[PDB]
């Protein structure tokens, strides 16, 4: 399993961003939002095949979640689908960078803002964020922003849709990884 | 669901899906929310899960 591919929680799906590791520990990153609150997660809709458990969950204020690989026989690909990642890097403007999601598929654009500020709503708000011109939908969450090879984000939140275009908002993967201790590989 | 809050500039994006008046899959509630807002208060709730 890779980034971009669906992942199902008990309350429902999301994308799993990056895969990680820690020693011979190994983990995904999702969005925070997805791990808040769930605490089992598969691989399928059916609920047959487990992934692990949630180990960390920032959110609001950040959006990042980490959880931990109990599936000890599922492929940990370092990719997004094929694309290989071998570093993260801070984003910038003008920046080119793909999304993947498990509802929408692989689209691109640019970085356009950072450390934009978005309100989800009722006391959600996230801070920190990067702003960009990649559409996104439901079941998008998550999902990795990258640039090449190299790891770029998170899949938040935003507006509009793939259709009539949109905005989408993703966290800064490096303040994810350096929480947690993890690294891509 | 209650869209009293909407509208709302941004929304998450996880999937949990609401299905509307307008035979439309929603893919989550403020998504539907912002739609319903959006039509003026003319789509309404049909039933939860996929149309």
């Amino acid at each position: 399993i890779s980034g971009g591919d669906a992942i199902y929680s008990s309350t429902g799906r999301c994308s799993l961003g990056f895969n990680v590791r820690s020693g011979s520990t190994y983990y995904f990153l999702t969005a925070g939002h997805c791990t808040d609150g769930a605490t089992t997660w598969w691989a399928n809709s059916a609920r047959t095949t487990v992934l692990g458990t949630t180990s960390g969950s920032s959110f609001p204020n950040n959006d990042y979640g980490i959880v931990r690989y109990t599936n000890t026989t599922i492929p940990k690909d370092g990719t997004v689908g094929g694309q290989d990642i071998t570093s993260a890097a801070n984003a910038t403007v003008g920046m080119a960078v793909t999304r993947r999601g498990s509802t929408t598929g692989t689209h691109s654009g640019s970085v356009t803002a950072l450390n934009a500020t978005v309100n989800y709503g009722g006391g959600d708000v996230v801070y920190g964020m990067i702003r960009t011109n990649v559409c996104a939908e439901p079941g998008d969450s998550g999902g990795p922003l990258y640039s090449g090879t190299r790891a770029i984000g998170l899949t938040s939140g935003g507006s509009g849709n793939c259709s009539s275009g949109g905005t989408t908002f993703f966290q800064p993967v490096t303040e994810a990884l350096v929480a947690y201790g993890v690294s891509v590989y | 669901v209650d869209c009293s809050e909407y509208p709302k500039p941004a929304c998450t994006i996880e999937y949990r899906p609401l299905c509307g008046s307008d035979n439309k899959t929603y893919g989550n509630k403020c998504n539907f929310c912002n739609a319903v807002v959006e039509s003026n208060g003319t789509l309404t709730l049909s039933h939860f899960g996929k149309c």
